[PDB]
């Protein structure tokens, strides 16, 4: 109801955790668990590449359809683009429907 | 062929290929007697013009001629939307011209 496509078996979840690494232990043996760690924490790359099948337009259309397009009136920032300080930014929501056919 | 069958089909279409577009436009034609079948010298003078830069000497022919030297004569508003906005260039390759469904 939100927006998509709905499946059955959709992309698995991905879950990922840092192991514990315990500090120094006690000399003497002791059965409770573990509380004391070695502060840690875990960087890296995520790389994800999915294949999209399109479904082209055949229109019959004579005028020209309505697109998205970007304004060429002169702006402080471009749009979909980084400010003077670094921060992306989505300006507007975009959906998917501005080609047209018959019903 | 005969009197009583059709010598083409009315071909108006276009077809989008990867990197070729083909496009194809029929239209229906009109042609009178031009200058009563005669070849006529014509001028500047036989215009009533006279100034120099203006001046002209020729000859009006009772031929005509077919013109498609125009983009929208083979490319529809939407095909022309299509090519602008999703090509960095084109340029043509190849011509068809048929002539047929002759009526005097």
């Amino acid at each position: 109801l939100m927006g998509g496509f709905g499946m059955k078996h959709p992309p698995p979840q991905i879950l990922i955790k840092n192991t514990p690494v315990p500090a120094d232990p006690p000399t003497a043996f002791n059965k409770d668990k573990l509380n004391s760690f070695i502060t840690q924490y875990s960087t890296g790359q995520v790389s994800v590449e999915i294949e999209w099948e399109l479904q082209k337009e055949n229109s019959k259309r004579w005028n020209p359809e309505i697109q998205y397009t970007s304004n060429y009136y002169k702006s402080n920032n471009v749009e979909f683009a980084v400010n003077t300080e670094g921060v992306y930014s989505e300006p507007r929501p975009i959906g998917t429907r501005y080609l047209t056919r018959n019903l | 062929d005969g009197v009583g069958s059709s010598s083409g089909n009315w071909h108006c279409d276009s077809q989008w290929l990867g990197d070729r577009v083909i496009t194809t436009s029929t239209r229906t034609w009109a042609l009178p007697t031009y200058n009563n079948h005669l070849y006529k010298q014509i001028s500047n003078s036989t215009s009533g013009g006279s100034s120099n830069d203006n001046a002209y000497f020729g000859y009006s022919t009772p031929w005509g001629y077919f013109d498609f030297n125009r983009f929208h004569c083979h490319f529809s508003p939407r095909d022309w939307q299509r090519l602008i906005n999703n090509n960095w260039g084109f340029r043509p390759k190849r011509l068809n011209f048929k002539l047929f469904n002759i009526q005097v």
